[PDB]
């Protein structure tokens, strides 16, 4: 759930 | 004195957890890196410190151990009762023991538990979840050892300035995971620019470094926001293996990723949106298959190269797939025609 | 005429490799076990033949050697040019020579090389790959000698019917590895039942045999699919020491297994999923420490008891750990001058  | 300190070199090097900053005496030199080597977090992740910081710690400590003015003192690396600082500091001295004192990960961890001190807090992932996968200090030391064993790094030649240059978003946000084989980076954008402070990089920005470093192939795992043509026209190969952000890859995507990488000559540059979750997960699958890293070893190694890699369910995925991936490695090697 | 045959008893007992079926004569009795004693394989493993088949061969051959009708003849155990049958056949007559002719494994193996015959094919593990760890006929004869030395079997009392009964999945798929100390079995299921024709056994199916044979402790090495309390309610101790299918156990797991087993006077039933790789590996660690088997001797012995045991990287693991396990054993036995 990739960081932004 | 030094009650409860962990001995790493007889009467010479210790690791201490201290409530308050001590003062170096005429017998004891105290030093801490808690405010010098600081982990840059994505969310609630707090470590392990990256490979350049491991390197900087080792240089620092080797210098202290060679100093004539300190030669007759006990050297004491101390940390605080902040357990997230303490876990990183323990990882650092343990990694020094593995790399420079020729200790096994288990011997280094034994010394870290020798004193009278609480256990070490495990590292968590970079997701919003509550922690679900404990990456221990010993796991990280095992990862250091495996990376050393297979030549994934060499501090005789490691260039820390370059590592810390290209890790920054303005300079491309990438890290090598396996030298000459895997580079992980955040996905390029259609036009280079600076939007709200945050710089964006187009495919062409990467052409020089890639060409210079035998990067032949790009694999994209996230939504398209640039034309694959922009890489292929420059001579690179380009592959699309999309899977949802935060998901675990299907059997089909894993098999295809592995096919690409096994039939690819040069280095492979892999990206997702951030180049952390989906990217780290598939690279780990390859390294487990072909080098027989355990799940913990590869999660540690990839995070030490590229903090924040492998997120949420992707962690447990790698543990659940380990036996299968190792077997796939044996099958792969049983078909070879080498020698 | 018996040119190239291996002499085990002068002018009396020979081992021969023959392309075609020979014809017995007034002077020579030929017999083969290649179609009688047949290895049941997992994948590409082809031997060594299990303990009950060694027993059946020795029975068959002792009867022939005492027979009035054959008393005037040369007895020739022959095998074919199938090298996987031939390795097993050579293992059988070598083991007879060790057990009943009081030869050393080296003397038996020298006899097996007597002629001008090709080398015997090494035995391989049950994995999908190749190379790795080659278990030779000589290794298997050393494992037989060590098992006999420490009283792990006695063919005066061996109960082949019991062995052949309980090795079957329908009767609980277990084998004794060390009499009175170690039983290896595949992991129970939550409910005794048939599922797609495959029989499943709940923990309770084992209570009668376990109680009657002084099994005090269950050690589980694989994923939990039944509640441990079903054993502990029935009066057994139960321990979990999970590690991943096809992997090697951490130092901590080995340490914990050894302490569990050293602190009960009764027998321990050890299971994993198949009760082969993980189970065999930890039992081997105990046996190397406490009886000073070599890694090859113990891999041979455990596979003779329970084919397919100890797989892939677990084999090299036992070789790497031998020296330290032997030291631990010596230290253990030294603190016992006075209990």
């Amino acid at each position: 759930a990739s960081p932004r | 004195e030094l009650i409860g300190a962990c001995e790493f070199m007889k009467d010479r090097l210790y690791f201490a957890t201290l409530r308050n900053r001590p003062k170096s005496t005429i017998n004891i030199h105290y030093f801490s890196i808690d405010e010098e080597l600081v982990y840059e977090n994505f969310y609630a992740d707090f470590g392990p410190l990256n490979l350049a910081m491991v390197y900087r710690y080792c240089c620092k400590l080797n210098k202290k151990l060679k100093s004539y003015s300190l030669s007759r003192k006990k050297i004491v690396h101390y940390t605080s009762f902040d357990q997230r600082k303490r876990a990183n500091a323990a990882f650092l001295i343990g990694a020094y023991a593995v790399i420079y004192l020729k200790k096994t990960p288990e011997e280094a961890y034994r010394a870290l538990l020798s004193g009278s001190n609480p256990p070490y807090l495990p590292f968590r992932d970079a997701s919003f979840g509550n922690c679900t996968y404990n990456l221990t200090v010993l796991d990280c030391l095992q990862g250091i050892r495996k990376g050393l064993q297979h030549g994934f790094f060499d501090f005789e030649t490691f260039d820390a300035e370059e590592y810390e240059h290209y890790e920054r978003v303005e300079n491309g946000d990438f890290n090598w995971i396996v030298p000459g084989k895997f580079l992980a980076f955040s996905g390029p954008h259609p036009k280079s620019k600076i939007e709200n402070g945050y710089p964006l990089h187009a495919p062409e920005a990467y052409f020089p470094y890639f060409k210079k470093n035998n990067v032949t192939t790009i694999v994209r795992l996230n939504k398209k926001i640039y034309e694959a043509k922009r890489f292929t026209d420059a001579g690179f190969e380009h592959y699309d293996l999309f899977f949802i952000d935060g998901s675990t890859p299907s059997d089909n995507i894993v098999r295809r990723f592995l096919n690409i990488c096994e039939n690819t000559e040069g280095a492979i540059a892999v990206h997702s949106k951030a180049g952390l979750g989906r990217t780290g997960t598939l690279i780990a699958c390859y390294v487990m298959k072909h080098y027989r890293f355990t799940h913990a070893e590869i999660i540690a190694w990839i995070r030490i190269c590229r903090p924040g890699s492998i997120i949420g369910p992707q962690q447990h995925f790698l543990k659940e797939k380990q036996a299968s991936l190792w077997v796939q490695g044996d099958i792969f090697r049983s078909k070879l025609k080498n020698r």
